[PDB]
């Protein structure tokens, strides 16, 4: 299947890697990325718990909310990391690590 | 009448909480969704008054 | 390969979350161990969270939504116009969901599938906004429509809800068939379904004497389908009956989100394609008919929901006046009108859902509400004066344009219709203020106070309605951005 | 009720029921004043914009016609009310509600008795 | 361009005062009635004093707009709005700030049932009415004028005495909204030509005679409803009669002035050529309204209807003066506008004094009142004379000056307008005699109370103001003549 | 002066009081929520001001491109 | 004349659907079937045009419209069943309560 | 001496994690 | 007490949709609908006000011609409401809106027929 | 219907479709007159707008 990563709007920052691999983007996760991940997951677990009290399923509701939050937070962190590696988001740390390795 | 009033006034804190939750649980209904599930929710006996105090 | 799908991250997330909620609901609603718990509010809260996370993913990934645009080109088209339209659609859906928990708990509407269908229709409208081909447009429209048919009949033992669903399915399937026939004519005549190809084929010629009648009628039938979707007269009579007969949260949802998504489609199809005058005359004549008929029919109504339905018909007439003029300011004003009408309708339906706990049905039921709940009567009076367009409330903004275009595109009969129908609308809106403030009924209805969700939403929307004209710069700038991004 | 009508006790809006009054299955229509130490028996009806004096006794199934002042044991007609007197009845109800606002303001949503119960329990083991 | 002012007392603080009062009164419980009353009255009184200070620093040698301050809407600065006053609008700001505390004081006794809503409605009305008079922009003038409809509708409908207030409030709202809608069309047509709505720029731009005629017709459609001119004046008797007393005071004393103010601020200076063409048309409509409505007033049997109908004839004499387009006519028209807002307001206060006690407006029930309420009878006679334009009263100054200015242009219209001296005397004295003179009728009314301390005090500034203008109008005319002179000269260079 | 932070804090406090009043609760029921609303309103007003500034820049770039495309006509 | 003949075949089916709407004001089941006849005619249009233009896009869309038609029929008949179950009859006089 | 409800304790941990994470999110952006 | 509620009582007979006759009780000066809701013959929740502006003929009753002359003639608004709420859109000559019928002493013993309830609870 | 009725309606429909074939041939035969008439109406509009701009 022929592919093309080229975006409509060009990256406004140094392009460290045009099409970074999945594991490379995951390994690029920063402290802020983990903070976003953890915040989304914790809020989602909390909403699951609180909305589960009335039907009596606070634990299962907690697991469901936590799964939704885990998927959403991982997707958000991946979004940010890959955008930094691709030059779409401000990527000072990516460029500093790239110019050295 | 004295029987139902005496029964209510002598309940303990735990039983008061149990019956408050039950009263909230059975205050309204969705018999349509119940028929979809194929279940019949029944009023718990602790929320049913004896027939001798009912208007009929 | 994986990075290509960064352009569909919001949709992937919302669809997967919808599946998770479907499974969670069906697993624990059937559980004997938990005594078959009603899960409508639980899944509602989890779905509201899902919508907010989708909104976060979409708004924080603005440049990434245009990645791999050539690979994704034959499927959809994401740009700034779509970006802002989708953000607004997600916000509408979140507000509508937050307005449903009291209805779930007090009427004991226990079906969690309601939330699942709302989320699936939100997916469908998200795909509608980015649609860039007649095929994709039709598919997304059908997905949204099927979800609405099912939720319109959700109160399945009610005569009204079953009647609403039946009329919706028949008139909706009829209109969809007409629209599909138009797509077939365009394809047969041009050999093209992509919006870019249709643009290239149709620009520069319009009616150049030897006009393709196939193209012209494909356009006419597609326009008829769109006009049915926006409830423009004479394709409107499904709307008041479905709005009344559907459960009130369904009525609130159908009042806002589908209009945002269908107007996005109309812009990207017509404003962008190129048949020209006829297309705009269609919308001109339908706007006039909508304004007149909506004003008269609303003046005849005695029930709150019907009055709101006819008011929405009149206001889509006012909005479509903007599409008729076919200029940058026309598109900007259409978008501004849509945004303000959506916020006002959300205000009005928050109040209606609050009063539905004591079963409001007639306008006369609001008698002596200024005594029993004075701050609610003020909030509702503000909404009615805003609907009537009395400055400096937000409703004036849209009314101001109507006359600006009427004197810009050189149309004084439109101006006269606007003056007369505005006066009629003012009358039937201030009739509610008279009922709540001036009447002294013998029998009063005491209403239960609203829940926190609706009070917070009402407070925010009411502050917006009273104070928007003080700081209107962001909406003006963003709508100008969207109008420009339609072409560049 | 002996009158055959439904026997719920209905105290309508803007009604002032004077202290130490006994009501059993009676209807009070909106904007009435019931005098202190009054007795309204089963099925009795007080029509709107009426006033009863203190110490009145309304036997079962009796009626106080609208716009009138009654009193006695058993209650008897005294005089017809003027318009101003009838305009003053909802003002009395509103003023009493304004007073009750001051008492409502003295109570927070929860009490602190449970702390006293807790230390009473602890001082017993 | 930040055209902010260097004065300490400016228009923004005056506009903000009653708004702060309303915001504070939003959060006070309805059990603290004393506090609500005091705060409302004090806010209105401080606004009155502030406006008096604005009078004190007025500069009567300039034809420019004074105390001009700019208010910015967009950081693009394309649309930027200005506030300012001249000799034509200063006294109307003063009149608004003075009438509002009167409106609060009139309903003082019923304040335990009116509630804070009554005071807030009047304080909100004050803010919008002051703003309308202080606007240097067509668009803001339009937007602020319609804002008053909401609180006026509320005031009429909620606190009106009987259920005819429903119909009255509807008619008021619908007529006024129609008129304001025609003004909007003209504002948007002007904005299409000029690209602006700034009044000062419009006064320096040239219009074509064709488009001058058309835009003048569009302004007339709103102003003639406001004035009101025949045959679109029939909303007035219903609205001014069914309103509460303070509502009638605001409706007749301030709101009526907005159409004539709009003729002086926009139509007459901005379209000089069209104004000349429509001068026989305005003269005819005003003359008919004076003669016809004066005769209808003669045959009215409701106290408030006689006073309401008298207001129509007085306002159409104002239009004859302003369209005479000379110093006396325009000078007299402004003085009659101010005088009417004091005389008709005082007259609505006299009828309300009678209505609060006996609850009837029919003249047939009253009569003989001089033997039980001599204080009210004397005060009522004085404002009866002022309504007849008796020399020595404030209304005679404006009336005669308008007739002077009309005579120098067209002797026929000045002759028809002078017929109101005979007609206005006939219905004012017939009203006074049927209510005050004669014998009492104990079968209808037998219990009586003269004015109390609050009602006498209410009447004092009306007597002082009427006498002060009637004997020494120079303090007002001096501060006006420079603005009046330049309004007359606008559009000519010889 | 009148900063965005103060307008937003006042708006948020007013939003919490309005909510309490629409629910027939005392204006100051749950005061910690009044504090939370003040903070959220301040944050929202400041962010709206920043967003408006950014929007203006983006619009200027878009308008520049539109005018260039239009001026291309007369070449 | 091949293309015109296939086209008129599909067009007659579409017109028959329109007439079936027009002719069945007491028979709402036949109205649903008339809508299905219109949808079939549209599908035929897409397939014929795909052949005539040597283009595959008409066939892809024909398959997808098939999926949509099946979904519409399933939901439509479900609503018909619940309407009948509530009322006991399918007569049009029992589904006209909402009005004005 | 000890809070027994485990699901309640996990919910408490999640709420604390969300609060500290939001604070860190502000502090590092 | 010289003034009893029995002075205002009006005796009445209503026939329910299953054809069974019942003796109902009402007060003069109050509408026939109030007397009908006392026993639950008509659900009070379906017609809470006595206003023609809050009526979709949920209060409709059928009365024989002998009692129809003892009533004021049906108003234009009343006939409009009755006709539009009819399933066949046909005005029944013996139909009256129960909210617009005020009980008086001359209606003692009036016999009324209560048809099947129309649906009234809009979702 | 009777089977013979369905057969007869089919025969009538077959005749209708052959008539439609004749109509299609008639339309195809008159493309040239359509083209020649269109030549006039478009050129009249040209000579017209050109003359209307000479002044
Ligand atoms: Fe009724």
């Amino acid at each position: 299947m022929n592919t093309d990563i080229t975006a409509l709007e060009k990256a406004q920052y140094p392009v460290v890697d045009r099409n970074p691999a999945f594991t490379k983007v995951v390994g690029n996760f920063s402290t802020l990325d983990y903070l976003r991940f953890s915040t989304i997951t914790g809020i989602s677990v909390t909403v699951g718990y609180l909305s589960g009290i009335k039907p009596g399923i606070k634990g299962p509701s907690m697991v469901t909310g936590g799964l939704i939050g885990l998927m959403g937070g991982f997707m958000y962190a991946y979004q940010n990391s890959a955008g930094r590696l691709m030059g779409f988001f401000p990527n000072d740390g990516e460029v500093a690590s790239y110019q050295k390795r | 009448l004295a029987q139902i009033h005496a029964s209510e006034n002598s309940k303990s804190f735990e039983q008061i909480e149990v019956e408050r939750a039950l009263r909230k649980k059975y205050a309204r209904k969705d018999e349509d969704y119940d028929s979809m599930l194929g279940i019949t929710r029944e009023t718990p006996p602790e929320l049913i008054l004896p027939d001798n105090v009912l208007p009929g | 390969m994986f990075n290509l799908f960064l352009a569909v991250f919001p949709e992937i997330f919302i669809i997967n979350a919808t599946f998770i909620l479907l499974i969670h609901g069906v697993v624990f609603s059937t559980s004997k161990k938990y005594d078959y718990p009603p899960l409508a509010s639980n899944v509602g809260w989890l779905g509201l969270l899902s919508v907010l996370i989708t909104l976060l993913l979409l708004a924080a990934g603005a440049p990434l939504l245009t990645i791999a645009h050539l690979f994704w080109n034959n499927l959809f088209r994401r740009d700034n116009f779509t970006y802002f339209c989708q953000i607004f659609l997600l916000l509408s859906t979140a507000g509508t969901i937050s307005m449903c928990f009291d209805f779930f708990d007090q009427e004991r509407f226990d079906a969690f599938e309601f939330i699942v269908l709302i989320l699936l229709s939100t997916c469908g409208m998200l795909f509608m906004i980015s649609a860039y081909d007649l095929i994709a447009m039709y598919l997304a429209i059908e997905l949204q429509s099927l979800c609405f048919y099912v939720i319109a009949a959700s109160k399945r033992k009610s005569e009204f809800s079953t009647e609403a669903g039946l009329k919706y399915l028949i008139l909706g399937a009829f209109s969809s068939g007409i629209l599909l026939f138009g797509c077939s004519m365009i394809y047969g005549s041009t050999g093209a379904t992509h919006f870019d190809q249709l643009a290239k084929i149709l620009t520069g010629y319009e009616i150049t004497g030897a006009r393709s009648s196939g193209i012209f009628m494909g356009i006419l039938f597609i326009a008829v389908g769109f006009l049915f979707k926006i409830t423009a007269v004479p394709f409107h009579m499904w709307a008041p009956d479905i709005y009344e007969g559907s459960p009130t949260p369904v009525t609130a949802f159908l009042s806002i989100a589908p209009k945002i998504s269908i107007f996005a489609n109309i812009l990207r199809v017509f404003i962008y394609g190129s048949y020209g005058a006829t297309l705009q005359q269609i919308f001109f004549f339908c706007s006039i008919a909508s304004m007149i008929l909506g004003a008269l029919a609303a003046m005849a109504q005695t029930k709150v929901k019907r009055l709101l339905a006819y008011s929405s018909i009149g206001h889509v007439g006012y909005i479509c006046i903007g599409f008729s003029c076919g200029t940058i300011e026309g598109i900007q004003s259409l978008l501004i009108g849509i945004f303000i009408y959506a916020l006002m309708t959300m205000d009005a339906f928050a109040i209606v859902l609050a009063l539905r706990q004591t079963r409001v049905k007639y306008i006369a039921d609001l008698g002596a509400l200024a005594k029993t709940n004075p701050i609610l009567a003020i909030t509702f009076s503000i909404t009615m004066f805003s609907y009537a367009g009395i400055p400096p409330l937000a409703g004036f903004c849209s009314k101001f344009y109507l006359f600006f275009a009427a004197l810009g595109c050189g149309a004084y009969f439109l101006a006269l219709v606007g003056v007369v129908t505005s006066v009629i609308g003012c009358f039937y809106y201030i009739r509610l203020v008279k009922r709540m403030f001036f009447d002294t009924p013998r029998t009063w209805i005491l209403y239960e106070p609203m829940d926190r969700n609706k009070s917070l939403l009402l407070a925010m929307t009411s502050f917006f309605i009273t104070l928007f004209l003080l700081y209107p710069s962001p909406l003006f700038s963003v709508t100008h951005q969207m109008a420009l991004s339609l072409y560049l | 009720s002996p009158t055959g009508l439904p026997a719920q006790t209905l105290i309508d809006r803007y009604v002032t029921v004077g202290a130490y009054s006994l009501l059993r299955s009676c209807t009070i229509e909106p904007e009435c004043i019931i005098g202190q130490h009054s007795i309204l028996m089963e099925g009795s009806l007080v029509e709107t914009r009426s006033i009863l004096e203190a110490g009145s006794v309304l036997p079962p199934g009796r009626r106080i016609p609208s716009g009138e002042l009654w009193g006695g044991n058993p209650a008897r007609f005294i005089r017809t009310l003027t318009n101003e007197e009838t305009l003053e009845i909802p003002k009395l109800a509103v003023a009493i509600n304004h007073l009750s606002g001051d008492y409502f303001s003295e109570f927070l949503p929860y009490s602190t008795i449970y702390l006293e119960v807790e230390k009473f329990k602890k001082s017993l083991g | 361009l930040e055209h902010f002012c260097e004065c300490y007392f400016n228009l923004s603080g005056l506009i903000l005062c009653p708004v702060l009062g309303s915001i504070i009164l939003l959060f006070i419980p309805n059990s603290r009635i004393r506090l609500i009353r005091l705060i409302g009255l004090c806010a209105s009184l401080i606004t009155f004093l502030y406006s008096l200070v604005l009078w004190i620093q007025f500069d009567s040698s300039t034809a420019k707009f004074q105390f001009v301050e700019s208010l910015r809407w967009l950081p693009y600065e394309n649309i930027n709005f200005y506030l300012g006053i001249d000799g034509i609008s200063l006294f109307f700001v003063i009149l608004t700030t003075f009438l509002i505390p009167i409106c609060i004081l009139v309903g003082w006794s019923g304040m335990r049932s009116y509630g804070k809503e009554y005071i807030i409605a009047f304080l909100i009305c004050e803010f919008l009415m002051i703003a309308v008079f202080c606007m240097l922009d067509l668009l803001l003038f339009y937007v602020f004028f319609e804002s008053v409809l909401i609180p006026m509708f509320i005031i009429i409908g909620v606190w009106g005495s009987r259920q005819r207030k429903i119909k009255a409030a509807y008619q008021f709202f619908l007529y006024t909204l129609l008129g304001s809608l025609f003004m909007l069309l003209a504002i948007l047509l002007i904005l299409f030509q000029t690209g602006t709505t700034d009044l000062q720029i419009l006064l320096t731009t040239e219009f074509s005679e064709r488009r001058q005629i058309f835009l003048w017709i569009a302004f007339f459609a709103s102003f003639a409803v406001k004035v009101p001119m025949v045959p679109v004046h029939i909303w007035l008797p219903e609205a001014h009669v069914e309103a509460p007393t303070a509502g009638s005071v605001i409706l007749a004393g301030i709101l009526l002035k907005f159409g004539t103010y709009g003729f002086l601020r926009f139509s007459i200076p901005m379209f000089p050529e069209a104004t000349l063409c429509f001068t026989p048309f305005i003269y005819t409509l005003s003359a008919i309204a004076i003669i016809y409505t004066s005769l209808t007033t003669l045959r009215q049997i409701d106290l408030k209807k006689i006073i309401a109908y008298s207001s129509v004839a007085h306002m159409n004499l104002v239009t004859i003066g302003m369209f005479s387009l000379n110093i006396q006519g325009i000078g007299g028209s402004i003085l009659l506008m101010l005088s009417h807002g004091l005389v008709s307001s005082a007259l609505f206060l006299c009828v309300g004094v009678l209505y609060d006690r006996h609850k009837t407006r029919l003249v047939r029930y009253y009569g003989g009142l001089v033997s039980t309420m001599p204080n009210f009878s004397t005060i009522f006679f004085f404002f009866t004379l002022a309504n007849m334009s008796l020399p020595g009263t404030s209304s005679f100054i404006g009336e005669f000056l308008i007739l002077v200015g009309a005579f120098q242009r067209n002797s026929l219209v000045a002759t028809l307008a002078a017929l109101g001296m005979i007609l206005g005397a006939a219905y004012s004295l017939w009203l006074y005699n049927r209510v005050v003179s004669g014998n009492l009728k104990p079968d209808f009314l037998h219990k009586f109370s003269d004015l109390n301390g609050r009602e006498v005090f209410i009447f004092i500034p009306f007597l002082v103001g009427l006498v002060w203008m009637g004997v020494y109008p120079k303090v007002f005319l001096d501060c006006m003549h420079t603005s009046v002179s330049n309004l007359v000269q606008h559009g000519k260079f010889h | 002066p009148i900063s965005a932070t103060m307008v937003g804090a006042l708006l948020g406090l007013g939003t919490q009081m309005y909510s309490n009043a629409l629910r027939k609760l005392p204006y100051m029921r749950h005061p910690w929520e009044h504090v939370v609303g003040m903070g959220l309103g301040a944050v929202f007003a400041n962010q709206l001001v920043k967003w408006d500034v950014k929007l203006k820049e983006d619009l200027d770039v878009m308008l520049a491109k539109a005018r260039a495309a239009n001026e291309r006509r007369y070449f | 004349m091949d293309l015109i003949k296939y086209f008129t075949f599909s067009m007659i089916i579409f017109i028959l659907g329109i007439w079936g709407i027009l002719l069945n004001r007491r028979n709402i089941l036949i109205m649903l079937m008339s809508i299905e006849l219109m949808l079939l005619a549209v599908n035929l249009n897409f397939l014929v045009f795909s052949v005539s233009l040597d283009d595959m896009m008409g066939q892809v869309f024909a398959l997808l419209v098939l999926t949509v038609a099946a979904a519409e029929s399933a939901i439509g008949l479900a609503i018909f069943v619940i309407t009948f179950r509530v009322r006991g009859t399918i007569a049009v006089e029992f589904i006209n309560s909402i009005q004005g | 001496k000890v809070s027994e409800d485990k699901n309640r304790n996990y919910a408490v941990v999640a709420g604390v994690v969300a609060i500290v994470g939001s604070i860190g999110w502000y502090l590092k952006a | 007490g010289s003034k009893k509620v029995s002075d205002r009582i009006v005796k009445l007979s209503a026939i329910d949709p299953d054809g069974y006759k019942q003796d109902i009780i009402g007060l003069s000066g109050q509408t026939l609908l109030r007397a009908l809701t006392h026993t639950g013959l008509i659900d009070p929740a379906s017609h809470r006000l006595d206003d023609i502006e809050a009526c979709s003929a949920e209060c409709e009753v059928q009365i024989a011609e002998e009692w129809l002359e003892k009533l004021p003639p049906r108003t234009y608004d009343e006939e409009y409401v009755l006709k539009r709420s009819s399933r066949s859109r046909i005005l029944n000559k013996h139909s009256r809106l129960g909210c617009q019928v005020v009980l008086t002493q001359e209606l003692q013993g009036m016999v009324v027929a209560v048809p099947e309830a129309k649906p009234w609870d809009i979702p | 219907v009777k089977v013979l009725t369905y057969f007869g309606m089919t025969l009538a429909a077959f005749a209708f479709w052959q008539s439609m074939d004749k109509v299609h041939v008639w339309i195809a035969l008159h493309q040239d007159e359509k083209q020649e008439r269109m030549e006039k109406e478009a050129e009249v509009r040209r000579v017209r707008a050109e003359l209307l701009r000479k002044a």
